[PDB]
């Protein structure tokens, strides 16, 4: 899993939310 | 370009380090100097990533991900995609030593869970105790797997580094006290980073926006210490297509992405039909108009503290769609089927309320209140929590 295994479980949840929130489209 | 978009770290001693911020460098470092340093890259909130992590933090576009099925060429193409972002970013920053340092230490064998054995997951300092790490890199210093606990970056962009130890000048003292003595010494615009087991140096305010008291938890832990809350307002960023609900703390959003189109719409009073605000008692979410109505004083305080305009509380349409249970998990609330099996009277669990007729009121109330008032859960809620 070499792309993610240098990260802490918490660092990955932080990143997941940052990415979610950076790319989330406004409603219609 | 930010003047502090990277920091170059060097070893100068047993457990001793020095950093220089990009704007303070007295010379143009050679590719060797770049490749021999621990290079720290500033992200969008002022966290600093060492190279193997900065590289993997490049995310793949939605479209590219979808178009890609394969596999292993999967890894190849992801790498080639991130390699071009990485290369182009290094060119713009003026960095000529662009090694990633993702290479693992091949003398080290993993346990069956494909993780480090407990005997392989510590670095020993001479004077300061051991520190746990996530991964064993062939180039440990350059990979970021050898830095101190604390990085202070003054308003002049000067770097000071620090280690905690059991019984140091701050033993059983709170992060906020350290913080106040730092800004007294250096200026109130001083940044403090606290190291993650991965090597990431997270900004202290980023950590607090994620969970209040996180900065302090991380600070204590460096010294071997241990010490003992719904978000104030939330916005639904899910319900799409219609997709699952996903409520993100407003404070998180406004602090950390002040130019997001969500943030900017919220600041103007839009998207109020996706906003939930916490009751004075801490146990219930409701619309902003409901809270304005039912407790005008708390409404005005909550909305000023969180940075929302009070106009949201005079809005209303002409609630059955919403998830039956939401669960707090960081600065966001998630539907139960969105949580991983390991994540799941929990005080993290909120129930979509129903009135005496059996109908959804639109509010969510903590399970602990259901127990205290001896109120039975609605059956939709009850089966999700089975
Ligand atoms: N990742
Ligand atoms: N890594
Ligand atoms: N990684």
């Amino acid at each position: 899993h070499h792309q993610s295994n240098g990260f802490t479980s918490l660092d990955l949840e932080m990143i997941e939310l940052e990415n979610f929130v950076l790319h989330c489209p406004l409603p219609e | 370009r930010r003047t502090d978009e990277y920091i170059l770290v060097r070893q100068t001693g047993q457990d001793k380090f020095a950093g220089t911020t990009k704007c303070n460098l007295d010379h143009l470092p050679t590719k060797a100097e770049f490749n021999a340093s621990c290079r720290l890259y500033r992200d969008g909130v002022g966290n600093y990533y060492p190279p193997p992590l900065a590289f993997e933090r490049i995310d793949l576009p939605e479209q590219l991900a979808a178009q890609l099925l394969e596999p292993r060429e999967q890894s190849k193409q992801c790498f080639q995609y991130k390699l071009e972002v990485w290369n182009r970013a290094h060119a713009e920053m003026g960095i000529t030593g662009t090694d990633i340092f993702y290479q693992t230490d091949k003398n080290i064998k993993l346990d069956r869970n494909y993780k480090l054995r407990p005997e392989d997951r510590y670095i020993q300092t001479e004077k300061y105790g051991r520190r746990e790490i996530q991964k064993r890199y062939e180039h440990q210093f350059q990979a970021g797997s050898l830095l101190p606990d604390i990085l202070i970056k003054t308003p002049q962009n000067d770097i000071h580094f620090s280690y905690r130890f059991a019984g140091d000048a701050y033993a059983n003292k709170r992060f906020e006290e350290f913080e106040r003595a730092i800004k007294t010494k250096y200026g109130s615009d001083t940044e403090i980073k606290l190291k993650s087991k991965s090597g990431i140096m997270h900004d202290s305010k980023y950590l607090e926006s994620w969970e209040r008291g996180s900065a302090d938890i991380r600070f204590a832990e460096f010294a071997g210490e241990n010490r003992a809350q719904f978000p104030a307002a939330t916005v639904n960023m899910g319900r799409q297509p219609m997709t699952r609900d996903r409520h993100v703390s407003v404070d998180y959003l406004l602090q950390n992405l002040p130019n997001s189109p969500w943030t900017q719409a919220l600041k103007e009073g839009k998207l109020w039909d996706r906003v939930q605000v916490l009751a004075r008692d801490g146990n219930r979410y409701m619309s902003p108009s409901r809270l304005e109505y039912s407790d005008p004083e708390h409404f005005t305080q909550l909305m000023d503290q969180v940075g929302l305009p009070v106009s949201m509380g005079r809005q209303s349409h002409a609630f059955d769609r919403q998830a039956a249970v939401i669960v707090a998990d960081g600065p966001n609330l998630r539907e139960v089927p969105d949580l991983s099996p390991e994540k799941l009277s929990q005080k993290d669990v909120l129930i979509a309320d129903r009135n005496e007729k059996g109908q959804r009121t639109g509010t969510y109330t903590n399970v602990v209140e259901y127990e205290r008032l001896m109120m039975k859960l609605p059956s939709d809620a009850a089966q999700l929590l089975a």
